């Protein structure tokens, strides 16, 4: 077993290192394909904030559990069951959406199956390759450039953009002139991953000028 | 104080 933590202070992180070492669990700073557990700081109702580790843990169908799993196991002197500490929701998408459990149980039906995604333009706080990894874990293929979409019958194309990261450059309004795919904000990906439900595009579409 | 990890707000 291999874990990351998210939202912990240095002191909480060092306690988890001791816990993981005791129980023969690897602890890493960054998530990997071999990660089995993501330990999120939560409130006492198992609601967390959305970090990259949260998204990637769900996208991988991993155990996304509250830090209380660690502290309560210590208190009770017994390794407790992850399913009793599973994160129930987050402050953006809702307190009890159960996305983590849904993803853990739904990897035979991935939310972005049959989609080809171009993560286009600049992004803040989450490099392009990490957003690409996220969508690929959820079944999408990725292309680098708008001209690289397949435009076939076995996949559907989508352009994903973060308009605020473009600052004074309005070019994100001109993608439709270059490309036939729908253009949505990064929140379409993030909301769909957190909920482990592919959202409709309607509320995420970026207006395109002719 | 939390961590340095970015959060993704609504």
């Amino acid at each position: 077993m291999s874990m990351v933590v998210s939202g912990l202070t240095p002191e909480e992180f060092m306690l988890v290192y001791k816990f993981a070492r005791k129980h023969h669990i690897t602890l890493t700073n960054l998530i990997t394909e071999e990660t089995t557990h993501v330990v999120m700081k939560t409130d006492a109702e198992f609601v967390c904030e959305r970090t990259l580790k949260y998204f990637l843990g769900i996208a991988g169908g991993k155990w996304v559990v509250s830090y209380f799993w660690v502290t309560q196991s210590i208190k009770e002197r017994k390794m407790l069951n992850e399913h009793d500490f599973e994160v129930r929701g987050d402050v953006v998408n809702g307190r009890n959406h159960q996305g983590p459990k849904r993803a853990r149980e739904s990897q035979d039906r991935k939310i972005f199956r049959g989609l080809e995604i171009c993560c286009y333009g600049p992004f803040t706080n989450m490099p392009t390759d990490q957003l690409e990894w996220m969508v690929q874990l959820c079944g999408a293929s990725v292309v680098k450039e708008l001209s690289s979409f397949t435009l076939g019958t076995g996949v559907h194309p989508i352009v994903v953009v973060q308009p605020d990261a473009w600052t004074e450059d309005n070019g994100f309004h001109a993608i439709g002139q270059m490309c036939e795919a729908p253009v949505v904000t990064r929140e379409w990906v993030l909301d769909s991953v957190a909920l482990y439900q592919c959202q409709e595009l309607d509320t995420y579409l970026i207006p395109q000028i002719p | 104080p939390g961590s340095r990890s970015p959060k993704f707000k609504s």
